[PDB]
């Protein structure tokens, strides 16, 4: 019956799976619900010895970090807008800045609970669901949402600074668009194939550059989570387009100094000069900075869905969509070590903190790794 | 052909189309002459080459 | 079938099946031949042969198909007139379809509906081609087909007249009135146009109408 | 550098010609290597090309051409779920396909738009590839693969800026749900876009109606997530503040109708806006100014929204045509139908002002025609005057014609057979013509049966019936019994109204019996004709030539006449005996058929379809032995065989039976089988009570081009016939009725076929509760 | 004769209350058509008579009739308001 329904395309596994240094977690600390392979930038952050973790019903933790103990909880769950203990939708990461674990909801909202208790420090509406984390930064919550805006919000007390749409997706185009704050002017991603930097105090566009296409007038893929939030790690912004199409182009000219344009980059870091990225195969690869030289690549890792490429415990550590965390040695080519803590996978990056790697898992909830 | 069989040249329908059967011109009378040619009804009369029926020539 | 043979080959074996009878296999073999080889020197006389293919296979739209086939593709061997006459000597096939006609019952007033397109095809040839060796059966066969087209409006004239729709029936006869210059059902509607007249008290028309009868008689 | 002679090869679609022309430098005209590069680029650019290669000899050119036309083939691949030729469209959208020419530079554009078709699907992940494979002499394959991977789907509907309702609230009016669960049905399990454009406008016209006028969705944005599955609509709204239509303004060129128009515009002052009833309202005018003729109303509101007070007042722009509009009318899609006939089902009559519903009534009758499969017009205006419209009513006929049949007696017993053939209107001459009849070694049977509703132009529906049964039971020959029935049957179907009509009639039943059996129903109805048929031979006579009356009315509420969809329509018919009659006796029925759309798609509607009948004597005798009624299988409690319903055809003790043959149609007769015996075939009973509760039920993998004409109908069926007349005191050795006890059932589903032959029923149907014997057939065909 | 339930023939195009009124003896064709149109009857070969004329059977009991004929001259000018009624 569902063998010939469809001519389903192909998602290879992961091959080569080592252990050499033997990997485990650090704890469990499972929420339970939380992540989903509901599309999320929901991602945990670790200080303070507390997983701050969250769900998407709204239930946000302070799990102590050393066992994932929990500090406190409370539900976020639809707080404003609409009917109270409806799931929040929780979309942007646990952004933890002062007494606020701030977060962005699929609700157009962003909130900011407070780190010691989860009082809700503040809590305000954005426009639209955001494909951002609330970059919480100099007095304001940069938020790039769904519309394109540079939703900004007071970091204290939560009041929209500006919302100014920058770089807008045709429509609710899925992939991390933050406004960045590189050189005292919002850098800003936005998913229609292009990066910006924009001026940090109220989004006033300093340049605009269309890195490449977005999904919409091409058949490029949408099956891509698009880090053309920039990534500045100089004077020189690098960046993806909607087409996962990395570069590296000036941060306050947006002139481009090159471009790997090599398909949809799923997950790129710029760890020096070897920008580590994940492949359109999902293979972990480090670029150069002065021009995208493969430094090396790895096809030890392939169609995964990645994670970022970190380095902890003496690897390069990436988790991805089955659950399995992987271990570079460190650049080139080779797994050290791979973890099965998890099969739910991994919308969260591996947060190399605390002494361990935190990774929420999607409905695998929060276990930080070592080995 | 293998289901060809009572149809042909011959018409479907009441079989009168093909002998073609002409008709007398209306005619008016003096003063009430009311207009009879103003549809395409009053075709062009040339029976110039070939024949009539079912016997004009087919290719 | 739909042979890549030479253009000949498919030609010859075309031509001789139609001359069996089984049009559909002359069809899928002349076809073939306007499929590879259009430009022909019989291609021309191909699609002449598939009208002679489908119309008697009742095929008939293809025929017609076929008759715009050989407008289009092949514009020479002005057989056109042909066309024109094949065009007309289908569509009156294509209009009505109950084989009672055999031993004589109407279907002359349902609708006339590809009798009219008969009509203008038949008149396509007395009209593009006056003078060819196709327009003597065309000119015969029009000065007919308008009775078919009469004798249906005439059945709409049948009905105002049964209705009692007397405004309707001088709207359906002065529209046959109009219309045809020799149907016989015409001078028959014009009666009740006069029976319309009476009744609405247009008598001065309605004797404006009788001695047209009186002509009409003729 | 002049040539003298260009070299043309590469050929079969592209000749010398078609070369040289398409070459910039023609033979004998001067040539550059510009040239030759544009003779490169020039003969390439007819799209039948595979290459270009312009040499020559010193000036006396070779232009060297592979050939790219006619395509031969495009293969699919990887198709299965969407069918190729929805792939071959999008192929055929880079004018790509068999027998054209291959144009080498569109292989992507046939796959780009493939996948762009692919992303339109509901779909975004596939990438096809079209693969040129070279055939006989230029030809070309262009084979296909499809690698349809994944489709896009509804998970949650995030609607933000709602503040006048709750998002959820919004979602309950949309449908995007999915997994119709354990417990639940909630139906679809799939995403389109225009299901969200359709769910858009299911979210303003849900806030028009509650007064929001200034209701907008400000933006939608479709979550394009990776899996290319998760479809989040960041539904920006502005819930718009919900106003009351509080006063209607309408004006404007009202013709004079100003009055009842703005009786039509009536609203309260204070009630919330409704968008809705503001456009209907200058519909109201519409039709209201179509009725006296003005075919073209121009009618236009303008919510003039007052947000000071929550409020929005109407004004309503009217602009009428001119009255006299119908001039004339035509009739089309009648070629297999007389025009004057449905003319008679024409209400909107020539030289008139519009009656824009005289136009609908006669085609509602043509709708009630059933000799129709659509019915619409062409209302055309006669232009050059406001007064001259001419109504082209293009009607789709009947599939006309229509057959009947059981299960062969051809080549079984010499050449004799049964028949039955419908016209379906035969030329739609106002003659509905339906002739059955059989010849058998039992039976010789004739039966004539025509209509003529149009004899009159009220609807005198002119109909008689004749038949000649020469009916002798060839079982030994005569031996069971004889039955020369002949006779006639003429009734009018007077009209009392377009939903009342009534029906009389005489019936003659003129029935030459001989040699009988031995049964049981006919005696104690022979005993009350002052008969002894026998007992215990089959060597009785009766003849009877019963002059009775026939009487009828009807009520007529009904959608359409060969699908109908909603109504209840109603139907009584009985009959009695006249002075001249043999057998003094009344026989009346009633059935009851209803239509009520349970879903007002009408997919499924309720179809309540009853039987009921009583009759006995008039001076005292019974009804008939040829008059009990009857039911079972191909019935509406199908799923046994036919009679199976009812008292049974059992037999006395009986003997030499004019000797019915040697162990062949035993019936307690001499040859074997003695004293009282029976037969699980009803004989049925003068009292009756059978009913079917039918659905109709929508098809899915049907293709519809026959799904609107063909239902399928799911049934539970059950009833009782009984003879109240019946001894139950002196065949309590059989089965005895005088109630409504033996309620059989049997449940299923039918398939009504319509065919070109008309419907054609098929029924599967399991016999559950079975009574006195039941000849099952669970399957039954209904032809 | 004794039989009941005719359905009614309605033929309306004639000149209401306002057409005649809007017009007059005198005025020309189209002076006369702007609201009132084109006749759906006119001469069959005669002048302009533009031929109003309302139909209307009650059902067994007559008919009722306004023939109303606007007898312009070949100028188009009209001559005549012709109110034929019922019979």
């Amino acid at each position: 019956l569902f063998n010939s329904e469809e001519d389903v395309v192909k998602m290879s596994p992961l091959p080569t799976v080592e252990n050499q240094f033997t990997p485990t977690t650090a704890w469990s600390t499972s929420v339970g619900s939380g992540i989903g392979n509901f599309y999320s930038n929901l991602h945990p952050a670790l200080a303070d010895n507390v997983v701050y973790a969250a769900d998407r019903a709204g239930l946000v933790k302070a799990l102590n970090a050393d066992d994932g103990k929990e500090i406190w909880s409370v539900s976020l769950a639809e707080k404003d807008g609409w009917f109270s203990k409806e799931p929040a939708l929780l979309s942007g990461g646990v952004t933890v800045s002062g007494g606020h674990v701030y977060i962005g909801s699929e609700k157009a909202q962003v909130y900011a609970l407070n780190t010691s208790d989860g009082t809700v420090a503040w809590q305000t509406k954005v426009a639209g669901e955001a494909l951002s984390r609330p970059v919480v930064s100099d007095g304001l919550v940069l938020i790039h949402t769904s519309n394109g805006q540079l939703q900004a919000l007071n970091e204290a007390d939560g009041a929209v600074k500006w919302t100014v749409n920058l770089d807008m997706p045709s429509l609710s185009l899925r992939g991390e668009s933050a406004p960045t704050t590189a050189f005292g002017a919002a850098v800003v991603g936005g998913d229609n194939g292009r990066v910006s930097a924009v001026l940090m105090e109220q989004g006033q566009m300093i340049w605009q550059q269309r890195i490449s296409q977005a999904t919409g007038s091409t058949e490029i893929d949408r099956l891509s989570d698009v880090d053309t939030t920039p990534v500045v790690v100089n004077g020189v912004v690098f960046a993806l387009a909607y087409n996962g199409n990395l570069t590296a182009l000036d941060l306050r000219s947006g002139q481009i100094m090159w471009k790997r344009e090599l398909g949809s980059v799923n997950d790129f870091i710029v760890d020096g000069n070897r920008i580590y990225l994940v492949d359109q195969n999902d293979r972990v690869m480090a670029l150069t900075i002065d021009g995208g030289v493969t430094l090396w690549t790895q096809s030890d890792l392939l169609h995964r869905l990645l994670t970022s490429p970190v380095l902890y415990n003496g690897n390069l550590v990436v988790g991805d969509s089955e659950g399995y965390l992987h271990w570079i040695n460190v650049e080139d080519g080779r797994f050290v070590a791979q973890q099965k803590v998890d099969s739910s996978g991994f919308q969260t990056e591996p947060v190399a903190a605390d002494g361990k790697l935190l990774i929420q898992a999607k409905d695998g909830t929060v276990y930080s790794i070592t080995r | 052909c293998s289901s060809d069989s009572r149809y042909k040249r011959q018409v479907s329908g009441d079989e009168a189309y093909l002998e073609a059967a002409p008709l007398a011109e209306l005619h008016a009378p003096a003063g009430m002459i009311l207009p009879v040619t103003s549809g395409d009804y009053a075709i062009p009369v040339t029976n110039g080459s070939g024949a009539v029926g079912k016997a004009l020539d087919i290719r | 079938e739909v042979p890549d043979n030479p253009p000949n080959e498919i030609y010859a074996t075309a031509q001789q099946k139609l001359q069996d009878g089984n049009w559909r296999q002359a069809i899928t073999q002349l076809e073939a031949l306007d499929n590879r080889y259009p430009f022909g020197p019989y291609s021309q006389q191909v699609q002449l042969d598939l009208i002679y293919a489908y119309y008697k296979n009742a095929d008939l739209p293809l025929a017609q198909a076929a008759i715009d086939r050989f407008i289009r593709l092949n514009p020479t061997h002005p057989n056109i007139d042909y066309v024109m006459y094949m065009r007309g000597l289908t569509n009156m096939a294509l209009d009505d379809s109950a084989l009672q006609g055999f031993f004589g019952v109407d279907r002359s007033d349902r609708d006339p509906q590809h009798a009219r397109a008969a009509f203008s095809d038949f008149s396509k040839l007395v009209r593009g081609y006056p003078n060819s060796q196709y327009t003597t059966d065309a000119t015969k066969r029009l000065v007919f087909l308008k009775d078919r087209l009469a004798k249906y409006e005439y059945s709409v004239a049948e009905y105002y007249t049964e209705r009692g729709a007397w405004v309707a029936v001088v709207n359906r006869v002065e529209g046959m009135l109009r219309d045809y210059p020799d149907t016989q059902a015409t001078r028959d509607a014009l009666p009740l146009m006069e029976n319309a007249y009476r009744q609405m008290q247009m008598n001065a028309q309605a004797e404006k109408v009788a001695k047209i009868i009186a002509a009409n008689s003729s | 550098f002049v040539v003298k002679d260009i070299h043309f090869e590469g050929l079969q679609r592209v000749a010398v010609g078609a070369a040289l022309l398409s070459m910039p430098v023609r033979t004998g005209d001067t040539v550059n290597d510009e040239d030759i590069s544009n003779t490169i680029r020039a003969l390439f650019a007819t799209g039948n090309f595979e290459d270009v290669r312009v040499l020559r000899d010193g000036d006396t050119l070779l232009v060297q051409v592979k050939e790219r036309p006619t395509i031969a083939s495009i293969t699919f691949s990887g198709n299965k779920s969407v069918k190729d030729d929805m792939l071959k469209q999008n192929l055929e959208a880079s004018g790509v396909r068999v027998g054209e020419s291959l144009d080498r530079t569109t292989i992507a554009d046939i796959e780009k738009g493939l996948e762009d078709f692919y992303y339109s699907v509901g779909k975004y992940s596939a990438s096809v590839k079209a693969v040129v494979t070279p055939l006989p002499r230029n030809r070309v394959d262009l084979k296909l693969v499809f690698q349809e991977g994944v489709s896009a789907e509804i998970q949650q509907i995030n609607i933000v800026g709602n503040h006048a309702f709750t998002t959820d609230e919004l979602i309950s009016h949309f449908q995007l749900r999915d997994e119709v669960p354990w417990w639940n049905v909630v139906g679809d399990r799939k995403y389109q876009k225009q299901k969200l454009a359709g769910d858009l406008e299911t979210l303003r016209s849900y806030y028009l109606d509650r007064g929001y006028a200034r209701f907008n969705i400000d933006s939608t944005q479709v979550s394009l997530t990776p899996d290319k599955k998760g479809i989040y609509v960041t539904v920006n709204i502005t819930e718009g503040d919900q106003y009351k239509l509080s006063g209607v303004e309408v004006s404007g060129n009202l013709a004079g109708h100003s009055a009842e128009i703005e009786q039509l515009t009536k609203i309260e002052p204070g009630e919330l806006y409704n968008g809705t009833k503001v456009t209907k309202m200058e519909d109201d005018i519409k039709k209201l100014l179509g009725r006296y003729g003005y075919a073209y109303p121009r009618v236009q509101s303008m919510p003039e929204i007052n947000d000071a007070d929550k409020t929005v007042k109407l004004r309503v722009n009217v602009d009428a045509g001119n009255r006299f509009y119908v001039r004339k009318i035509r009739f089309e899609g009648n070629d297999t139908s007389k025009d004057a006939v449905l003319r008679r089902e024409m209400r909107q009559m020539e030289g008139a002002w519009l009656g824009s519903d005289l136009v609908d009534q006669g085609k509602e009758r043509l709708n009630r025609l059933g000799f129709f499969e659509t019915v619409d017009t062409d209302t055309q205006r006669v232009p050059g005057s406001p007064d001259q419209v001419d109504v082209v009513y293009k009607v789709k006929e009947r599939n006309t014609g229509s057959f009947n049949f059981g299960i062969g007696y051809g080549t079984e017993s010499g050449v004799s057979f049964q028949a039955g053939v419908q016209q379906d209107n035969w030329l739609g001459t106002g003659y509905a013509v339906g002739i059955n009849g059989t010849k058998n070694d039992y039976q010789t049977y004739a039966e004539l049966s025509v209509t003529n509703p149009y004899f009159t132009v009220d609807g005198v529906s002119l109909g008689g019936r004749l038949f000649y049964n020469d009916f002798q039971a060839d079982d030994a020959d005569l031996s069971d019994y004889t039955n020369k029935s002949y006779g006639t049957d003429v009734t009018l179907g007077f009209p009392i109204n377009e939903y009342n009509s009534l029906r009389a009639g005489l019936g003659y039943v003129h029935n030459s019996l001989s040699n009988m059996q031995p049964q049981v129903a006919m005696w104690r109805y022979l005993y009350s004709m002052g008969e002894h048929p026998s007992t215990s031979d089959q060597d009785n006579s009766f003849k009877t030539d019963d002059f009775t009356f026939n009487y009828g009315w009807t009520y007529n509420k009904l959608d359409r006449g060969y699908f109908p969809t909603d109504g209840s329509r109603v139907n009584l018919t009985g009959k009695v005996t006249i002075p001249g009659s043999d057998n003094e006796y009344y026989k009346v029925t009633l059935d009851t058929a209803t239509y009520v759309p349970i879903d007002d798609d009408h997919k499924w509607v309720v179809l309540g379809r009853t039987r009921w009948g009583y009759g006995d004597g008039l001076g005292g005798k019974e009804m008939p032995f040829y008059e009990n009624f009857y039911a079972g299988g191909s019935s509406t409690v199908r799923g046994f065989q036919s009679n199976t319903i009812g008292p049974k055809a059992v037999y006395f003790p009986h003997q030499a039976s004019n000797y019915d043959p040697d162990y062949d149609y035993e019936c307690a007769t001499q040859d074997g089988a003695k004293d009282l015996c029976k037969s699980d075939d009803a004989v049925g009973g003068n009292a009756m009570a059978v009913a079917s509760l039918e659905f109709i039920t929508p098809t899915p993998f049907i293709s519809d081009k026959y799904a609107n004409s063909v239902r399928t109908s799911f049934f539970w069926d059950m009833g009782t016939v009984w003879d109240t007349n019946w001894d139950s005191s002196q065949y309590s050795g059989y089965p005895d009725y005088s109630d409504p006890s033996n309620i059989r059932m049997s449940a299923g589903i039918a398939l009504q076929w319509m065919s070109p032959l008309g419907p054609l029923v098929f029924s599967y149907a399991q016999p559950f509760k079975k009574y006195d014997g039941d000849k099952a057939e669970q399957f039954q065909f209904n032809i | 004769e004794r039989v009941v339930y005719r359905p009614d023939i309605n033929q309306g195009n004639y000149l209401t209350a306002n057409d005649v009124s809007k017009i007059r003896v005198g005025m020309t064709q189209q002076q006369v058509a702007y609201a009132l149109g084109t006749p759906l009857m006119s001469d069959p070969f005669g002048t302009n008579t533009w031929f109003y004329v309302f139909r209307q059977q009650p059902g067994h009991e007559g008919v009722t009739q306004q023939t109303l004929t606007l007898t312009f001259n070949s100028s188009g000018v009209l001559t005549n308001i012709d109110n034929k009624p019922a019979l």
